[PDB]
């Protein structure tokens, strides 16, 4: 299983 | 076809005693086994089994837990060790084998039995009469019944009959309500409509006396009748 | 973006048939032919069932690489198919060490073979590895799990991601770490014993030798291609959630999809590469068919 | 050659009985099959309440 | 649902579990099959290993077990048994150097090699060939010429041309050479060295029949 | 010579004496009969457990207790209704060719290339299968063997020669010497008076078992016969042969009455069996797919498809139900 980014990766 | 059974004796209560039985003159390993033992002055009634290969170990409900069976195959052996004694124990202890194929005669042979003295939901098989007086040469009919049908879906109705001959060790007559055992005169024959059943002696011989008992093998625990006594 | 997304899901249902008709194939094959229930059958019906799964869970990954924002299919859900997916792999990779082991045991030592390895010893490896892999993928039910933001609902922004226990402790790094074994003892193991096995072959003497230690290197170079990029890729999304880690936001997700398509290329290609040199094989699914 | 005595004896023994005719032993063999048809389990598919295979 | 049935169903379990068990020790066995145009030659590739119809001659080499079936005994139709024979290892055929001056012999020999090796059932089965009758085959050579059994041989009558001949001779007969090998060896006074043929010969049939099984041919 | 001539003579002799009787053929009595229609048999048991090719089975009389022999030097005895191994016996010689189980039901045999019929005893005081006799007369390799009765066993070989045994005795009571090639297989008459034998010489002889002599020669294969039944009548037989052609022969009538051949099947028969009313003809061939046969109007009612492998034994049940099918594939199938 790949490993996805949460394309809400802001680390704010 | 030969079993000797050794280690009776008496024993105070509580404590423990280990029994053999050293099967000769056959394939011991590919017998399952049975512990049958009979109270002074009382019917049979059966202790444990062992398969072959030591596969299924069964135990009456008296003995669960305090009794336990084992196999030797190599030394043809059997042994059940008795722990926590009580003097409910008392009986003759019999070594029996049993073989389980389609056609086989399960509880063909028997031996001689042991003593053991200690100091101080099942199927109930009936039957009704406990003393016949016979003179040789007649038709004698031996009721049982049961209290389940012994009737299976496979068509086979699992009642067997033995005889004990006084001072003598029980001996197969019929199994499987109709099935005439190896070695037993054709004057015995078993009919039975799965929850009544009767065996006919056609004509009586000194041989015959005794007292003949009914066992089922539908389910475990196996349990026997009371016995009904032959005399002359 | 957008228009890539449709190539990587029709390349994976396109895998998805490939991988699912020939572990089919495998498994009847090997089930219904007494002279094809050899060893290597045993393990490659092991690793068809293992790859059997790998699909069956492929439309869940398809969905979260589809959409991962608005996820509402469930904790034990997103547990269970990033479970049997990461245990899988593990047996997979394992299962391959072991087809490895036993070609190396039966070319290099052909008689002792004989005598030492046996059914009832191939069924207790069979077992091992599948327990291995399933302990080495428990932790996933302690890492994978919905998980919301503040500032929407519940249902708004769940995605079915590694927990933030796993991120703010170092559990993740240490995982992808563990995991690494499951490619450095595998590719040490293969590369050695294959490399023996062609030393022995070609001292022995042929063209059939030939055929076979090129096989011997197609098959470790398919496995180093495709699991290489999921383990860089894996390690690349633990960097990921650490600070100073903008470079490796596209750089992680694009190794991933990369190594998404090698790894449900692998489910597909496995019994086609381990299967298509035995000629009773091919004339049992033969029989089996109408052809 | 002793071999071919006991050929010419064996062949006498065989020719010397009695046939009958063709029509006569054909009309025997489907007699057996039209009286005997109905106790054919595998003629006719018998009912699986009395077929011990299921 | 059950009663001494499931003490049946016990006891067919026991007995599966024998027969896998049997059926495991017998995998690990070696089964040869010799073959041959007479008594001229198997009566030695069987006198040094100890232990009608088929003779089994059963050997420990190295730790391995072989057995092997001696069949010359069955006069009967061949083609209605041999296929009993199908899964053999190997064959091991046995010629006489020596019957080529003999009526004949060293051609009936050759058929039967052609129609053992080329059978439908003997595809991939490869074949074990013992040359014997070395220490006769030089006499015979220096006292006749080799040209009475093969008119179109050219060469002199030593034991050198004439043996690597019939050795050609033979090994020219097989059809198969795509799936089957034939071992020859000329049968020597050091009989050390024909079982350490015959377990060299086993041992490559074995690697290549482990390279099949594999995948990786 | 003067008496070579008479052999080639008597031929044409009863030839002419065949061909008298032959007013009418059994397609023209039987077309107006109607067709079985399409049989339609699904597999019941699939009885595993045999590692090697099965060469023979034999049904028991009850009709649910099977034989079957195999390469592997196992004899299994099956509970065909509950797939379950009563029995197996380990053999001293592993090459058995056929496998017989007595009408009493309390013996097997067997035999092979070691030319030797073994008698079982299945029902002993102990627990085991024991060896009750071995029959060593024979020099040629056992292709069949039937049960008589307990005491009496008729076995075929391949010296060209067939035997009854006393296996009290172990001694050849008769001899039945006449065929020139390699007997393959026998039939029992169900009176077991007479018994016919089909050999490589493609001939099947009709012997009588009390007195020892052929009455009957049928001729009409043109190769190796490998399989032989009798009708359930008694007065007909049905063979099986490598040229891809079954057969059916009259004793009364002395003939060949049907052929049993298709064109698209080229391969040899290996056995043949008949069903209880006889309107069937069962034959296992080499194409790894039996074929039933309408037995009067010699048409194909259907195929019997579940083998990778040869179907190397064929059997029906005594009261029909089933028929069991092994092969080389190393199962045992139950068709019903
Ligand atoms: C280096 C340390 C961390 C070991 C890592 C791997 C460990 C956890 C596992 C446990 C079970 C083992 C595997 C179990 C079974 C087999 C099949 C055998 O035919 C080859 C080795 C192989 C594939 C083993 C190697 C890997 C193994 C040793
Ligand atoms: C993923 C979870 C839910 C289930 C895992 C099931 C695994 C352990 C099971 C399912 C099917 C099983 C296989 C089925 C049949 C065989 C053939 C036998 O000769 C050896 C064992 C082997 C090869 C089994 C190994 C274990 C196996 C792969």
């Amino acid at each position: 299983g790949s490993x996805f980014l949460s394309p809400e990766h802001q680390r704010v | 076809v030969q079993l000797v059974e050794s280690g009776g004796g008496l024993v105070q209560p509580g404590g423990s005693r280990k029994l053999s039985c050293s099967a000769s003159g056959f394939a011991f390993s590919s017998f399952g086994m049975h512990w049958v033992r009979q109270a002074p002055e009382k019917g049979l009634e059966w202790v444990a089994y062992i398969s072959s290969g030591s596969g299924t170990i069964y135990y009456a409900d008296t003995v669960k837990g305090r009794f336990t069976i084992s196999r030797d195959d190599p030394k043809n052996t059997l042994f059940l060790q008795m722990t926590s004694l009580r003097s409910e124990d008392t009986a003759m202890y019999y070594c029996v084998r049993s073989i389980y194929y389609y056609g086989s005669s399960p509880f063909d042979f028997w031996g001689q039995g042991t003593t053991l003295t200690v100091s101080s939901s099942d199927i109930v098989m009936t039957q009704a009469t406990s003393s016949v007086p016979v003179t040789p040469g007649e038709s004698v009919s031996i009721s049982c019944r049961s209290s389940k049908s012994l009737l299976h879906s496979n068509g086979n109705t699992y009642l067997y009959w033995f005889l004990q001959r006084p001072g003598q060790s029980p001996q197969l007559l019929i199994y499987r309500m109709s099935n005439l055992a190896s070695g037993v005169p054709e004057r015995f024959s078993g009919s039975g409509s799965g929850t009544a059943f009767t065996l006919t002696i056609s004509r009586l011989e000194a041989e015959d006396v005794g007292v003949y008992y009914c066992m089922q093998h539908l389910e475990y625990p196996l349990t026997f009748g009371a016995g009904t006594k032959l005399e002359l | 973006p957008a228009p890539l997304l449709a190539g990587v899901t029709a390349t994976c249902v396109a895998l998805f048939v490939v991988g699912i008709a020939g572990n089919l194939l495998t498994m009847l094959v090997v089930s219904r032919f007494r002279e094809l229930r050899t060893t290597t059958n045993l393990y490659l019906s092991s690793m068809a069932f293992s790859d059997l799964l790998i699909f069956l869970c492929m439309p869940l990954d398809l969905v979260r690489l589809w959409q991962y924002r608005p996820w509402n299919f469930g904790d034990l859900l997103c547990k269970l198919f990033q479970f049997v997916s990461e245990s899988c792999t593990y047996a997979k990779v394992l299962t391959i060490t072991a087809l490895s082991v036993e070609r190396y045991f039966a070319i290099c030592f052909p008689l002792r073979a004989k005598v030492v390895v046996t059914k009832g010893r191939v069924k207790l490896v069979i077992f091992v590895i599948w327990a291995v892999a399933f302990c080495s993928a428990g932790p996933i039910f302690v890492l994978v799990g919905v998980e919301h933001e503040q500032g929407t609902d519940p249902w708004d922004t769940n995605e079915c991601r590694p927990t933030e226990f796993a991120v703010r402790s170092g559990l993740l790094t240490v995982m992808v770490w563990v995991s690494s074994i499951f490619f450095f003892l595998p590719v040490f193991c293969l590369t050695v014993l294959y490399s023996l096995i062609g030393r022995k072959l070609w001292r022995r003497r042929d063209q059939n030798h030939k055929q076979t230690v090129k096989m011997l290197a197609v098959v470790v170079f398919a496995f180093i291609l495709c699991w290489l990029p999921f383990h860089v890729g894996r390690y690349l999304f633990s960097k990921s959630f650490e600070p100073g880690s903008l470079e490796i936001a596209q750089i992680s997700q694009y190794c991933n999809l990369v190594s998404f398509v090698l790894f449900y290329l692998s489910a597909a290609i496995n019994p086609i590469l381990y299967n298509i040199m035995s000629k009773k094989y091919r004339v049992a699914v033969f029989r089996l068919l109408g052809f | 050659i002793a071999q071919a005595r006991k050929l010419v004896q064996q062949l006498k023994m065989e020719a010397n009985i009695d046939r009958i005719k063709v029509s006569k032993a054909a009309a025997d063999l489907m007699a057996y099959c039209e009286a005997h048809a109905k106790e054919d389990p595998l003629l006719t598919p018998v009912p699986a309440s009395q077929n011990p295979f299921r | 649902l059950s009663a001494e049935d499931k003490a049946a169903v016990e006891r067919s379990k026991m007995i599966d579990r024998n027969l896998r068990e049997d059926g495991e020790k017998a995998a690990r066995e070696v089964k040869l099959l010799l073959l041959g145009a007479g008594e001229s030659g198997k009566s030695t590739i069987v006198k040094q290993m100890k232990i009608t119809g088929i003779v089994e001659t059963h050997f420990t080499f190295k730790d391995l077990h072989f057995k092997m079936f001696d069949v010359g005994g069955q006069r009967s139709e061949r083609k209605k048994w041999i296929h009993c024979f199908e899964g053999v290892t190997a064959i091991i055929f046995c010629v006489a150097l020596s019957d080529y001056d003999l009526v004949n012999r060293m051609h009936e020999s050759m058929k039967l090699f052609d129609s053992i090796c080329n059978n439908k059932w003997f595809t991939d089965t490869s074949i074990i060939l013992f040359l014997n009758k070395k220490d006769l085959f030089e006499e015979k050579i220096k006292k006749s010429p080799l040209t009475i059994c093969y008119p179109e041989y050219a060469g002199s009558n030593t034991y050198e041309e004439a043996a690597a001949y019939i050795q050609c001779q033979f090994e020219d007969l097989n059809k198969r050479k795509d799936t089957k090998e034939i071992y020859t060896h000329f049968t020597c006074a050091t009989e050390t060295k024909n079982v350490q043929f015959v377990f060299d010969a086993v041992t490559d049939v074995i690697i290549k029949n482990n390279l099949k099984d594999c995948g990786l041919f | 010579d003067e008496l070579r001539q008479e052999a080639e003579q008597l031929k044409n002799q009863i030839r002419d004496a065949r061909k008298a009787c032959a007013d009418a053929t059994l397609s023209q009595i039987t077309n107006n009969i109607d067709p079985v229609g399409r049989i339609q048999m699904r597999t019941r048991r699939t009885l595993r457990g045999h590692l090697a090719k099965i060469y023979a089975m034999h049904w028991g009389t009850d009709s649910r207790l099977l034989v079957s022999a195999s390469q592997d030097g196992k004899l299994i005895i099956w509970d065909s209704y509950t797939t379950n191994k009563v029995h197996a016996i380990p053999l001293r010689s592993s090459w058995v060719m056929t496998c017989a189980y007595a009408p009493s039901g309390n013996y097997v045999a067997c035999g092979g290339l070691d030319n030797i019929c073994s008698i079982y005893n299945l029902k002993t005081r102990q627990g085991n299968v024991r060896v009750s006799r071995e029959l060593a007369g024979h020099t040629g390799y056992l292709s069949c063997c039937r049960f008589l009765d307990d005491n009496q066993i008729v076995t075929s070989s391949g010296d060209t020669t067939c035997a009854l045994w006393d296996i009290e005795t172990g001694q050849q009571t008769t001899t039945f010497t006449g065929h020139t090639g390699d007997v393959m297989s026998l039939s029992l008459a169900p009176d077991t008076r007479l018994f016919v034998s089909g050999a490589c010489d493609a001939s099947a002889k009709l012997w009588d078992v009390r007195e020892g002599m052929c009455r009957q020669t049928f001729t009409g294969h043109e190769s190796d016969i490998n399989a032989i039944c009798f009708f359930p009548d008694g007065n007909a037989f049905a063979t099986g042969s490598d040229d891809a052609t079954c057969r059916l022969f009259d004793l009364r009538a002395d003939q060949e009455l049907m052929t049993y051949s298709h064109d698209n099947i080229i391969c040899g028969i290996t056995s043949v069996s008949f069903s209880k009313s006889g309107r069937l003809l069962l034959a296992g061939y080499d194409d790894f797919n039996c074929n039933v046969w309408d037995a009067l109007k010699a048409d194909r009612a259907g195929v019997l498809a579940g083998h990778d492998n040869r179907v190397s034994c064929l059997g029906v049940t005594d009261d029909g139900m089933a028929v069991a099918t092994g092969s080389w594939d190393s199962f045992l199938k139950i068709w019903n």
